[PDB]
């Protein structure tokens, strides 16, 4: 649905930590709690507006870490052409 | 048109040789439904087994071998129809995330039955 990827991928960007991608990749021991705990997507976008780009390197890795995107992950992989 | 057009009386009638083989496959059929094998082998084996048992009981049956080892093309279509007809419910529950290509194909399905329900309404 156009509505149901809209309200998930908004959601996905303005909530993400360093910690959710430390989580699947059995990461417990070394976790931080001055840079895990900041947002990585937020800093991301406030270059972009600075430097004056239009591209963003989205990692496919965390969608799969939170657990309201699992069904947003699987359906990139199928047609991403919509 | 009318110069060279002959009606050759063929022994090998189709319209009752499309009744033997929906008998004949009446297993392999209950996992074509659940996504688990793609690749339905006839084997000619069974076919011949198949013919001794009604040999044996008085019914006159056609040449099953004689008639695939002649023309094996039109045999293809003849043999996918009968499975399509006789297709078994899937006992697994189709979910909404295995295959991705039934999805699309589900979903057009009921679309294109929603048009033309709403089509017939409209004219009756």
């Amino acid at each position: 649905s156009i509505q149901e990827c809209t309200t998930n991928f908004r959601n996905f960007l303005m909530s993400f930590k360093y910690k959710f991608r430390k989580i699947l990749d059995e990461r417990e021991e070394f976790i931080n709690n001055t840079t895990d705990e900041e947002l990585y997507y937020i800093k991301q976008l406030n270059e972009m507006r600075e430097l004056g780009t239009s591209n963003l390197n989205l990692d496919a890795r965390n969608l799969l870490a939170y657990k309201q995107t699992e069904d947003l992950y699987h359906q990139l992989l199928n047609y991403p052409q919509e | 048109m009318s110069a060279a057009l002959p009606s050759i009386q063929l022994p090998v009638d189709y319209n009752n040789l499309f009744n033997e083989i929906t008998d004949f496959l009446v297993a392999m059929l209950q996992k074509v439904a659940n996504r688990e094998l793609n690749s339905v082998i006839i084997d000619l084996d069974d076919i011949l087994q198949y013919q001794n048992e009604k040999f044996l009981q008085g019914t006159q049956a056609d040449d099953l071998v004689s008639a695939i080892q002649q023309n094996a093309n039109h045999f293809t279509e003849l043999f996918c129809r009968a499975i399509d007809n006789n297709m078994p419910l899937p006992t697994k529950e189709i979910d909404y995330k295995d295959d991705v290509l039934d999805v699309i194909l589900n979903q057009r399905r009921l679309r294109n039955e929603r048009m033309l329900s709403d089509r017939t309404n409209e004219i009756r």
